[PDB]
């Protein structure tokens, strides 16, 4: 027998346990709101042929007027936002921002800081285990779209077990050729191209006929509660930006292709519902990081 | 059950048999005798 | 939390001993080695010194006793009296050494009572 | 609640001078720490919420009878607000001030064998915030300078680089260092109005939140109730 | 010899030893009082099509004003009550509610946390052991009414020993056919349908003739001291609600069909007198739980 | 192979589809509210040694002052309440009460006919099927506490499959002697007295050793949304009163021992979620019938 | 909506006289009548709510092209507010009033073969409420009088005990009987109880509440005719009169 | 010969034929406009620490004032939108929304029901059929990017015919190794990495040499007329939400991973010009659904 598992589901590293309280949640929400105004003010300044809208936005964000001979860095708010992002990723991060500094930055604007007002759909497909008998080869490639390639070399048809976990809401299976799939202790139906599955409905058995390889394409959707200001496009940009800037470069951590893979992998770890709340706050901070750094490159 | 001290837990701790000279001497002698 | 259970089956004897130490509370029960059904490894209790739970779950280490049941019982009775005035390491170290090495306790007063 | 309110090193040292060791020791039997448990957080999730218990939670826990247990009980009181259950310590020792235990040899306690790395691991230093860590390092420096272990404290800080950045800038035995110190050590203060009466997911965060919300009520009413029992003593 | 025992009396798991002081008892009583106000205010709010009665009661209960964006779950008072309930059920459940929060929530209302003002009657029948000879089969079924089915295949009549726990006050036995029951070393009376027994007198012996089986139906009544606010109907509803929500899902614990089985089983274990006091406080806490969840519904 | 099922789950008759709108729901709520005052008026009469509290309560309920000549019947409200109870039980029962009369009676008191404010716990144990192999006898008896007696006369141990449905939340199993139970495709644990199960988990297999019979006692808890005024003690008493008064004597209907059995049987029928809402309204109507008839026997 | 608001026999028959058949017929495709379906009721349940569609729902359904479907569309319009999809009936039949189809031989429609029991079963008389059954019985009596089938109508009432008790009392040829009749036939109206903007579980109940809430809006709308305040502005031909007689009655 | 086709193109189930008139199109546009106000008001409530903006927008959407202890679901407007969405997906889904309800809701806001003001680009790659000789193997995976793996085991080079349909505008073919592709009855060009193709040009022939397998990656772009308010990101999020909630669980229907796959599959079926009009209204309805549920969440 052989076991195949998704690459991104392996060994999720522990996440930080700091800056997750109500006061720190408001600061991340404050940074996101003020960073958005920086982007809008720069567009207004360019159109109006006046730097007055940008000066107000920078002064609110950085507590200092812009200067031609001083580099525009975002002030102490930028440093605090950078440091909390490092802490969220790993427990080994320093987490040196004082509580007095966080509290004073949350008073710049009034926001609830609630991280459960809305939801977001995550597309990463979690194949926890694919169990295949002898004389069969199974390969799993991809995260957003998982392609499972199976070859049957033996004499007769083989049964292959698929485990999609208990967290994902729905899973769609599509095959290169029609195939048979059924739950445990259930009769097999007539072969068809597309199957819609509920991952909580036990493992699924796939009949693999001898001959040409069968390829199954898997797509999944999972809903995770997120704040109303969450924007997946901006979070994804911030995640890529943070890796290139070295904010995630700590010892004994795992690296992912996208924030989609990061949040799903931490969800599937043992006691993973603890980590999912911290990952959402990290995503919001990355949304603030992307807007702030695009407006004030360094 | 009364409160537990740390006396028992220190006894069952592993020891450095190589770094300690007395422990190394003893295992060389037994290996020779065997 | 530290708890320890000793079950002694002396091959050279007719009686067995069960010693339990939860923290600094020591209890023992002497049991007969005959008349046992296949269900349980212990016969009827002949001498009681408290309540001992043999269903405790943990790592099991097998050892061979180097003293008789009378010698083991003598130290157990003495250790019960000095349970409050001795540390857990001393309570264990003296018991293990006598059972496994036939080494008499270094404490002279404890040695006399045994 | 009083100890968590101090925000300066000289306030914290002054409080420890007037506080007996009895206040740092709980008479509640509590539960054994380092236990993986499932707790109920119904404001957020329908399912039970995984968490692990620790000594630096706000709830009293069973403590060991050794000297290590007593030092851990003192630090937990400073960083979390509650001590641990160590029974029958002694009337004479319990009357002494907390600072007397940490910084004086007349108490009769020996702390030379303490390993600062082991104590930090037992207190889950990885889960402590910056203010809590600074308070813990203050207790280590006081213990180190009493025992003549100044070098060991410095070497211990070199190994733990993140702890070195937030190390308090005071030398025990020198009054000038305490006067000019500018550290912020207030875990609990008058809340910013934005704080709401809402639960938190973690055990530590919820217990810290409980102390924060009840500080305003405690501030107004503690003086009269303390005096109602203090007079005619 | 064969031994048969009641299923629910087997291995009672230890109960919690925390939150049993005078201050914690006041907190449970305050929660019950404030939950009763909450359930009454929801009725008034529904009748009058106004949120004024419910806002006043919820603010008293949760120390916070209801908000449309947020979710109404009871606030910090609900969080403490649910977590203390788990602590009572098992010693493996942790104690995570600080004493500052317990003292704060007990000051909301002025009540006396006395759990021994009144009494309540519990109907679980304890059959500690039934001893039968080799050639007899004995089966015990049921907790509220225990039906003991006995069949004798041997040549001679068999004597079967019935041991009821020393705690129960009265046990009433009714048989499908008349039978003879008497105390140990006492003369056998004529066969009759019904017997009234006090378990403290001693073990009982039942004579089984060879032939058709005899079924004995047992009912018991035990008085346990409870606070005046105790309501068995509300306590039973809260016990099933807590089980369905997963509050009692703790490692190495036993599960029971009703609160009556739980309190009687814990009474019959060693240190039962100490255990019953905690169970009574858990009963009041479950009464507060049931009224709180019914007032604030989650689909 | 033999199949055994619960007697009360067999062939639930269709419930009525009338008098389940907002207007009729407030009529049942008003009747429950005004019948409660009818009972409470008797206690007030004793305190004042006067019949004027009862006269006031009867006049509001019956739209007419009570007379010493005739027996108190309750007037138009009693006639309307009796007829709607008949219609709820069976679809064949006529819907004879006009909407205008329901309209007028619902305006007497201010109520909201919302039947989803709260929940109630129903204790009927659903055993859809018990599958047993040959040479084994299985007998299912009881509704509140289901006793399953199993005897095998074969050479070896037999496996018995238990199916508790998908509606019930918690099922507790207690055996006369310790036994082994596990889900499909799971290892079998050591013999244990008490099992806690969730019916959604799946079919359960019980090892039945050869020898003395094994009896398993089953208790179940199901949560059904009910109005805040629901009182199970009064609903159960009203169910017995209606059955004795001949309000359920219609052709091709099934009869049940308690409202507990009635509501669970319709729940487990095909498209059973439709019947639950109608049965809940019938329960509130029976609660009003119990109080009204106890104050005014006929 | 307007047909459901009529509360007396005189108003119902007066409305049917001025309403052409094309109002009964619907030109929306709808769906097949008898199907077990799952609908979404998110106010109450997370799962889909089973129900069975029927011809007396307020939404148009597909109808048979025979005469049986035409009569069944007329009754569904009267009792539910909407008809069914029967296209290409013809200009001559569609321009006639509903009363003319039900009562007059000059229309050219032959309906003497109709079976009242089968029509009632197809319309799900068991699911109808008291007002709905009274309205359908009015349609049956008008059809019986047109075809000289008065005896058959009485026997059908004798077989169905609940229908006999609520059967309206009027002779389909005499106007004096219509004026005397005091049966309340309103399905929608001003509600004495508390009416809220909340959904109902079944298709029939939810669709009925939409008309009830729509009628309240219609009552306060500018399209509604207020007899008390604007009686003089009404045209004389359609003004309310005490001596109002249907033609030929 | 062996024939291979894309999985998502196979057997498109018929779409609904109801709620496609001007009145229903106005209702969907009104719902989308009002849902956008609902999501913006909730943001404003967070920034102002006041529930007035959200209560203000919920009243317009649901025609009811929010009350505590009652779950906010969207009122009658949510009921109509959810059930109309089901009817658009499949012809087997019932039509249960009255015309009086559609007309009333369509009058809440002034807006046009125009669904052909603008256009959008869809990236599903239509591979109707791939015809291959006996000694070759062809496998097609993917919808947004289609990888066709071809292996030749015969003695000589084989010709594979590619049919991309007639609907897609441009198809870009990229190969793992340079390969030759030409139209029917056209001389083969030199080996190239990439080919830009017009699907209307006709069937395309690919020379597959003997040896290592050749993988061809296909990307396609098509233009479909959509209203100006169309947002692809919002439509796709609503499609996954509708699937999770189970609105698309109807008998004898086909399930798609994305709305891009769904609209392309219906386009390539017979009478696809009529089907694509209904799908566009469904996409706008799903955009309204996505914004409505994100404003009013359920745990």
């Amino acid at each position: 027998a052989n076991r195949a598992t998704s690459a991104f589901l392996d060994n999720p590293h522990p996440v930080g346990v700091n800056y997750v309280d109500e006061g720190s949640r408001q600061f991340v929400a404050v940074a996101e709101l003020l960073a958005s105004k920086l982007i809008d003010s720069s567009r207004e300044s360019d159109e109006s042929n006046s730097d007055v809208p940008f000066v107000q936005a920078y002064s609110k964000f950085a507590d200092d007027n812009p200067r031609h001979l001083r580099v525009k860095t975002g002030g102490k708010m930028a440093n605090a936002l950078t440091n909390v992002i490092r802490s969220y990723y790993s427990i080994n991060a320093p987490a040196i921002v004082p509580q007095v500094e966080i509290d004073r930055l949350a008073s710049k604007a009034t926001v609830s800081g609630d991280m459960y007002n809305s939801y977001a759909i995550f597309n990463s497909v979690p194949i926890v285990e694919v169990l295949s008998p002898a004389r069969t080869t199974v390969s799993i490639v991809g995260s957003d779209r998982a392609d499972v390639t199976m070859l049957n070399t033996g004499a007769g048809a083989a049964n292959i077990t698929f485990n999609f976990g208990q967290i994902a809401e729905t899973v769609i299976l599509k095959g290169s050729v029609p195939f048979q799939l059924a739950r445990l202790n259930q009769p097999m139906p007539a072969a068809r191209f597309t199957y819609k599955l509920r991952p909580l409905d036990g493992p699924f058995i796939v009949v693999l006929p001898v001959g040409n390889p069968l390829v199954i394409s898997a797509t999944a959707a999972t809903r995770i509660q997120v704040p109303l200001a969450f924007n997946k496009a901006l979070v994804e940009s911030g995640f890529q930006t943070a890796m290139n800037d070295g904010l995630f470069d700590i010892q004994n951590v795992n690296y992912y292709s996208s924030f989609d893979e990061f949040i799903i992998s931490q969800y599937h770890a043992q006691d993973g519902i603890n980590r999912v709340s911290t990952c959402v706050i990290l995503g919001l901070a990355l949304q603030a990081y992307d807007q702030m750094r695009r407006a004030l490159p360094v | 059950r009364t409160v537990a001290d740390g006396t028992f837990n220190s006894m069952i701790m592993p020891r450095a048999v190589i770094a300690n000279e007395r422990e190394h001497f003893m295992k060389t002698r037994i290996d020779k005798i065997e | 939390a530290s708890w320890q259970l000793y079950v002694i089956h002396p091959v050279q004897g007719s009686l067995g001993l069960v010693v339990q130490l939860m923290g600094d509370a020591l209890t023992y029960n002497v049991f007969a080695q005959y008349g046992n059904t296949s269900a349980s490894e212990f016969g009827k209790t002949v001498l009681t010194g408290g309540a001992t739970n043999t269903a405790l779950e943990g790592t099991k280490v097998k050892f061979q006793t180097k003293v008789t049941a009378q010698q083991a019982l003598a130290l157990t009775m003495a250790l019960k009296d000095a349970a409050s005035m001795l540390s857990q390491g001393e309570l264990i170290g003296y018991f293990e050494q006598y059972i496994n090495l036939a080494l008499e306790p270094d404490n002279l007063s404890l040695q006399d009572n045994m | 609640m009083d100890v968590l309110s101090k925000g300066s090193l000289k306030e914290l040292l002054a409080h420890l001078e007037k506080t007996p060791l009895e206040e740092a020791i709980s008479y509640r039997i509590g539960t054994v720490p380092y236990q993986n448990v499932l707790i109920s957080r119904n404001e957020y999730y329908n399912q039970l919420y995984p968490d692990t218990t620790s000594l630096i939670d706000g709830v009293s826990r069973e403590g060991q009878r050794n000297v290590n247990g007593l030092i851990m009980s003192i630090i937990s009181y400073v960083v979390s607000g509650s001590g641990h259950y160590i029974p029958n310590i002694g009337f004479m020792l319990l009357r002494r001030s907390i600072l007397d235990i940490l910084t004086k040899h007349d108490t009769g306690l020996v702390t030379n064998n303490l390993n600062y790395g082991i104590i930090a691991r037992n207190l889950t230093v990885s889960k402590m915030n910056c203010e809590q860590r600074k308070r813990m390092l203050i207790c280590f420096k006081l213990l180190a300078y009493k025992d003549g272990n100044q070098n060991d404290y410095e070497i211990y800080l070199n190994q733990n680089i993140p702890l070195k950045q937030i190390a308090p800038n005071f030398i025990p035995g020198d009054m000038r260092t305490v006067i000019h110190n500018q550290d912020q050590l207030a875990i609990v203060g008058i809340p910013a109005y934005r704080l709401t009466q809402s639960t938190e997911l973690s055990i530590r965060d919820d217990n810290a939140k409980s102390y924060k919300l009840g500080y305003v009520d405690w501030y107004n009413s503690n003086s009269f109730l303390r005096e109602r029992s203090e007079f005619n003593l």
